[PDB]
């Protein structure tokens, strides 16, 4: 009865950590193209001489988002 | 739908990983570049990243797989649905809204916790009116665009 309710509250709280990880990885991926972290003279110059560096950083965050999305789906 | 130079840019990034030029990215080359930037992934984390895009099964990323991954980013149907499902886990009313305070709370206390400056940049990217509520459905539309 009430144990069934506190069980699904415990099966649901197991999703809250992977759900936060997915949101965090999604936001960090999105912020790669707009964050003030990259709005410096250093990154503009770095992005001018070797734009591959920023693309590499984005590729890593995409791979991390994909891993985070799977682990969240594995808690369903 | 990718321009010829847009492909050349992704090829340049792929070549940074693929240092020896054999057309594949292993855990060695993926982790070497990550750690050159100051990151410290574990070997298991590198295997999980590669397995997300390795459609052959040999434990590598080739350029076609890399190109598709870079083109899709988060713009797919499955990403929009699962990110929305993640926000729902922190939606008490089931109304598609979450208070900016509760969003700040979960981001800085669960999982790979966001820094204070990170979550501040996230809250500024969403819009707040009235009771401090953010419409996270329009927030995931912004991220997956
Ligand atoms: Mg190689």
């Amino acid at each position: 009865m009430k144990v069934q309710e506190q069980h699904r509250q415990k099966h649901f709280e197991k999703r809250r950590m992977p759900a936060a990880n997915l949101i965090q990885a999604a936001w960090r991926l999105y912020s790669t193209d707009m964050s003030r972290a990259y709005l410096t003279a250093t990154w503009y110059k770095l992005d001018d001489i070797m734009p591959a560096v920023k693309t590499v950083i984005r590729s890593i965050r995409i791979l991390k988002f994909l891993v985070a999305k799977r682990k969240f789906k594995e808690t369903l | 739908q990718l321009t010829e130079e847009q492909i050349a840019e992704f090829k340049e990034a792929f070549s940074l990983f693929d240092k020896d030029g054999d057309g594949t990215i292993t855990t060695k080359e993926l982790g070497t570049v990550m750690r050159s930037l100051g990151q410290n992934p574990t070997e298991a984390e590198l295997q999980d990243m590669i397995n997300e895009v390795d459609a052959d099964g040999n434990g590598t990323i080739d350029f076609p797989e890399f190109l598709t991954m870079m083109a899709r980013k988060m713009k797919d149907t499955d990403s929009e649905e699962e990110i929305r499902e993640a926000f729902r886990v922190f939606d008490k009313d089931g109304n598609g809204y979450i208070s900016a305070a509760e969003l700040r709370h979960v981001m800085t206390n669960l999982g790979e916790k966001l820094t204070d400056e990170e979550v501040d940049e996230m809250i500024r990217e969403a819009d707040i009116d009235g009771d401090g509520q953010v419409n996270y459905e329009e927030f995931v539309q912004m991220m997956t665009a």
